[PDB]
């Protein structure tokens, strides 16, 4: 029975390590959104400024 | 293909003028075409499965003479869902005239090759044992590095923790292929206690860069692994005693470096 | 047993939607990083 | 040596708990992350229609002139 | 310049794809 | 316990999973729309282009 | 409700026999019994119109005593056109005397529900733009899938052309019903040359089930479909622009997938 | 008047999904009806040497 | 026109007709489902 | 013509729906006889059990 | 972009035509079932006269003893 | 056993009135 509790010892990991990605998918989904909106914050002002110059 | 086009500089406006009036010689194709602004695009007049077009449609772009020549006329005819290619130097030509002249081109130029390559590799853990082995199996389609070079490759298998390298592995050398095969197994003594906290990481190098910029692509599995990686590694840790090969694709090595710090 | 079972394939899931999700943002990016660089 | 089997059991055991702490780390700090990131895209997305806003009346006064 | 940011930013996308197993379309 | 804190720890973690859930089904939502609200955006900068080229 | 019976067992024969004399404490009823010959049936003297009937009737059954209380007896009278019901154990019983007594009970057993449930949505269709929405309206009678648990409920859509699935999408969760209501709208790119070959998989899932048996059941529309499945179809091809409603009986997951591969 | 030939193809295709289920149902009375012959096969035969066993 | 209506018209009339024939013939299946298993 | 083939197919496939509108009569008329005979065979059946069961 | 009306009304037209040779194919598959289905019934009833004579032999043995 | 497959076939026979939108009596 030392098997069963190694082999759910490795479940346990197995499932740490599929949180650990999906972790990591939401921090570059979060930094990825934040640089876009620097983006978006340069192109709203460049449309302002070519708004206003017509 | 065969395709007849004009160009003109007006001097008194500061501007070139290219004409993509006829194409012949096709080889049927519905077609379009598209204007290369040397380093904007144009959409030219799209037939429909029309084996020889006209579209009598100019172009201008408003560059000065002081680009003189730097930039490059390319245009690209694509059949509509790039069959047609001819470029132009921008330095080639007397505009003392304007000129009208048939290219015939029907080759494109290859893309150059994104994908870094894929490598096989089967993964063994025995946790009784604390026994860890990678057999490096075979890789394809590795990039080359330099163009005219001969490539000669070759792997390394690091051993990681904590950011710390443990071990370090690597096979013989495959001369001159894009393709090699190994069947090179190696093996790394890690108590169970500890296979959790390690990466494997996998490089691909290129033996005659030795000593500069060698690197490939590269890939780990293990500690903080994900996607295909990470599944490899958790087929391993679900099949003790079994080996279970699989592929991946190499990435690059700047981005997976940063990954592992 | 049924716990770890049951969480797993619920971060399985999150794990696709999120796939998805960072493909789209990917998308996101390139089209803003064009209409920025003017 | 199945003298230390009980000391192994434990020794992984522990190594499990271990593992749900830091697994409950990870979900709040994603959680957070999710959280700023749709609030991101609301301020964003508000950004986006002044943009579009913006494109829509530099070809209002082209289309007149 | 804008082009050497550009092409290193979309290291920076392939990147990403390539981590998580993501296909284009 | 020793299986009892392990426990409620993954009914924790379940419980937060569930909210990851929602919040990864809205995010797509929402990029989803905004990604097509750029693609208007870029026609019509693109069609601005067009008839200023011409001007 | 009240009713004297005799249980007896011969062992010279052996032969069960259950008398079914008098019922008393009914609710007026015409009632008849029927022998519950556990894993035959008697017809017993059916009354008219009678609030305490009488039968005496004797019910011979040729079991081994090897079967030794694995079998069960039971009685379901009914007024006839169940009131009745009480059952016993063949092993709470012992036969050193033969038996008699009063039973009681005037409460049946509820039967296990075989409706799967019903769901309601939406379908439009929009040919020029090839856009498909579907939204997903309410669920109502969901069959639990454990007794004892809380059910969880929500939906997968499913677009597949020629057995292939193409796209895929999910609802919220609803926490704790049998009857969610959802009102969630998803939408589908399918240009009109392919929207005849298309069909929308609708499945209804219990979360708390992720991970093992989770699908309470699921409908299909489009290529292939039939009965009021294919009626909604028909409606939305009949109605472009417009969203078209309807109800759609689930059917068990096993046969659909039959009728999809 | 292309509104008309898309209408007149959608009824086309009503008529053909119409007839896709007919013929499913014309397969499905067969498959049955078959299985049932196989029941009667074993009914039949059960009978004789139920008559022949009095 | 007419004979996609009136084609569509009698497809109709011999799918209700065989509705009721597939009715028919599963009480056929549960019968002889009885006599059989015996 | 395009027209003329589609139309010759519609008026083929309505004349084989007149059979099969005969055909599908007559195997519900067949069916239902042969349901009222196997509720005889059925209940001789079960009158068979029962003259055997108090034998 | 009304330019290519013509060329979608034929490419729904041949969907059409190709609509009715499909139909052409389902109602000959379908008549070949149903009469097979005819065969087979013909056939299940004569066995079935056979089996109600089994039983009324089987009841005119017992109605005697 | 018979009570397998007489359960399995009576989901197989509740799968066709299903199928065709057939209400029992
Ligand atoms: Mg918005
Ligand atoms: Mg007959």
């Amino acid at each position: 029975a030392l098997s069963e509790i190694e082999t759910r010892h490795s479940e346990i990991i197995k499932l740490e390590n599929s949180i650990r990605e999906l972790h990591d998918m939401f921090m570059d989904m979060a930094m990825l959104v934040e640089s876009q909106g620097e983006m978006i914050d340069r192109i709203e002002y460049n449309v302002e400024h070519a708004v206003d110059y017509v | 293909g065969k395709l007849q086009y004009s160009l003109d500089y007006d001097f008194q406006n500061n501007q070139l003028l290219v004409g993509i009036i006829q194409a012949a010689e096709l080889p049927t194709s519905d077609p379009y075409v598209k204007v290369f602004l040397l380093p904007k695009k144009f959409e030219t007049k799209v037939h429909r499965k029309t084996l020889n077009p006209v579209f009598n449609e100019q172009f201008t772009f408003k560059v000065p003479y002081s680009e003189l020549g730097g930039k490059t006329l390319v245009m690209a005819v694509y059949d509509f869902d790039i069959i047609g290619e001819f470029k132009v130097p921008m330095n080639t030509v007397d505009f003392g005239h304007v000129t009208e002249e048939w290219r015939d081109l029907q080759s494109a130029e290859k893309e150059e090759q994104e994908k870094l390559g894929d490598i096989c590799f089967s993964l063994r853990y025995v946790p009784t044992a604390g026994k860890l082995t990678v057999v490096i199996l075979e890789a394809k389609n590795l990039k080359k590095m330099d163009v005219g070079g001969l490539s000669d490759p070759y792997v390394k298998i690091h051993l990681m923790q904590n950011g710390k390298r443990l071990k370090k592995k690597k096979t013989t050398i495959k001369k001159n292929t894009l393709n090699p095969y190994y069947n090179e197994s190696f093996s790394f003594e890690v108590p169970f206690e500890q296979i959790q906290k390690v990466q494997v990481v996998v490089t691909v190098l290129d033996y005659d860069k030795i000593g500069k910029n060698d690197a490939i692509g590269k890939v780990f599995v293990g500690y903080n692994s994900t996607g295909a990686e990470l599944r490899h590694w958790s087929d391993m840790l679900a099949n003790p005693r079994r080996p279970i090969a699989q592929w991946h694709t190499l990435q690059v090595e700047e981005e997976v470096d940063a990954m592992l710090a | 047993n049924r716990r770890l079972q049951q969480t797993q394939a619920q971060v399985d899931e999150v794990v696709d939607i999120m796939r998805v999700n960072v493909d789209k943002v990917l998308e996101r990016d390139q089209k803003l990083s064009e209409l920025d660089d003017r | 040596e199945l003298e230390e089997m009980q000391r192994r059991a434990d020794q992984l055991a522990d190594e499990s708990l271990e593992s749900t702490r830091r697994m409950l780390q990870l979900v709040e700090e994603s959680k957070d992350a999710g959280i700023r990131t749709l609030v991101m895209l609301d301020e964003q997305g508000e950004q986006l229609d002044r943009v579009e806003e913006g494109m829509n009346h530099i070809n209002q006064d082209m289309k007149e002139a | 310049k804008y082009a050497k940011m550009e092409a290193e930013r979309e290291v920076m996308r392939q990147g990403i794809r390539d981590k998580y197993g993501i296909k284009k379309k | 316990a020793r299986e009892n804190e392990m426990d409620e720890n993954l009914e924790q973690v379940s419980g937060i999973i569930g909210n990851l859930r929602h919040m990864a089904l809205d995010m797509g939502n929402e990029i989803d729309t905004q990604n097509r609200q750029i693609d208007r955006i870029m026609e019509k900068a693109d069609s601005n282009k067009t008839r200023i080229d011409e001007a």
